[PDB]
């Protein structure tokens, strides 16, 4: 009596993710069940890691070299209490990615995604 | 809509689909579920999982050379700031003598 | 990045497997409430549908998700592949329920 | 056709539970997998 | 294909030492002969001043 999106977002605060964040990373489902469309996780994980990437450059050298993982989390929670605003996908949605040119080796070349021709 | 193409409204003699062979009612179920566009959001992230790998692994060695240059360079500046100092005690000596 | 994304996939395979499971639950529960009322064939005591949930391979790194399903008759303990019998009423019947 | 029936001697084990070939490497890339 | 990307991996391995084993062989070679050079001059020098 009780639907499979609701069964699977029942379980996301059971597991505990080591550093993107739990509803979140649910909320990634969501959008996959809605559209039906799969890239939106994709830029969900890409966005993730670019936020907590320059979120990390300015903190200091010297506790990089002691204890990084306390201040990785320490931006998690961050990023779950910026998520309850849902503020900042707005400027995600308008975004989007261009075709991968046909016959693009992804092993020689490099993958479609990371080349910059690939956002419009 | 699964359930209304395959068990709703069912075809003449198709409807015996319960009865319809392991394999065949094997592919009728998986249809019913709509459990096959969930194996494909498993498999897409599965492929993020692997492209993930990829990235991390050449970003392993680099570094190593990263360190080796960072830590030569601070000898190379002691040795240039016992230089520096050797020439301004060479300048005062000439002029003393 | 690489095991977390790792553990996401955990959750959402435990997911489908525990929607499997009770499907599986409410069908039999259904199914033997309709047969166990409607005494009219005499011959067989129960039918349930026995999806195999171990027909899953294990891939070297992934799940490879996938539930083959046949449908038996009970006759008291033993368990029949209810295919091949001449019971043209009993398939229709079974079918139908 | 004289070198393949030393090289038939060798073979592989097999890849122990648990294995992460993303994170330890493949299992056949190990020097261990060979006796 | 697994194997392919075995090969990936070795690429970027194989570029990392090729400037370093350059770059040392030519600094050191050339940095030897010059200061050998200039010893023999300035020996020689000295003996005919």
């Amino acid at each position: 009596s009780i639907s499979v999106d609701a069964l699977v977002q029942e379980f996301f605060a059971q597991q505990s993710l080591k550093i993107l964040p739990q509803a979140p990373f649910g909320d990634a489902v969501n959008q996959f069940v809605s559209k039906d469309d799969k890239h939106a996780v994709e830029m969900f994980v890409m966005d993730s890691l670019s936020s907590q990437v320059r979120g990390l450059l300015q903190l200091d050298d010297d506790k990089i070299n002691e204890g990084l993982d306390s201040h990785i989390e320490d931006f998690r929670k961050v990023m779950e209490k910026n998520f309850l605003s849902g503020q900042q996908k707005q400027a995600q949605r308008r975004r989007r990615f261009k075709e991968k040119p046909e016959g693009w080796d992804s092993d020689l070349n490099g993958h479609w995604t990371l080349q910059p021709e690939a956002i419009e | 809509p699964a359930i209304l193409d395959a068990v709703i409204f069912c075809h003449q003699d198709d409807s015996l689909w319960p009865m319809s062979e392991p394999a065949a009612l094997k592919k009728r179920f998986d249809e019913i579920f709509e459990a096959q566009k969930y194996t494909k959001v498993i498999e897409n992230i599965r492929l993020l999982k692997k492209k993930k790998g990829d990235e991390l692994k050449i970003l392993k060695e680099r570094e190593v050379q990263d360190k080796a240059n960072k830590e030569r360079a601070e000898k190379v500046d002691r040795l240039m700031a016992q230089l520096t100092r050797e020439i301004l005690e060479a300048r005062e000596k000439c002029n003393e003598l | 990045a690489i095991e977390d994304l790792g553990r996401g996939m955990a959750a959402v395979d435990h997911a489908i497997m525990q929607y499997h499971s009770k499907m599986m639950e409410q069908i039999n529960r259904t199914i033997a409430e309709l047969w166990q009322s409607t005494y009219q064939g005499t011959d067989i005591d129960t039918i349930q549908i026995r999806s195999d949930v171990e027909s899953t391979t294990s891939s070297d790194s992934g799940t490879r998700r996938n539930y083959n399903y046949r449908v038996s008759m009970v006759k008291g303990d033993t368990e029949m592949d209810m295919r091949g019998r001449c019971s043209a009423g009993q398939k229709v019947l079974a079918s139908i329920i």
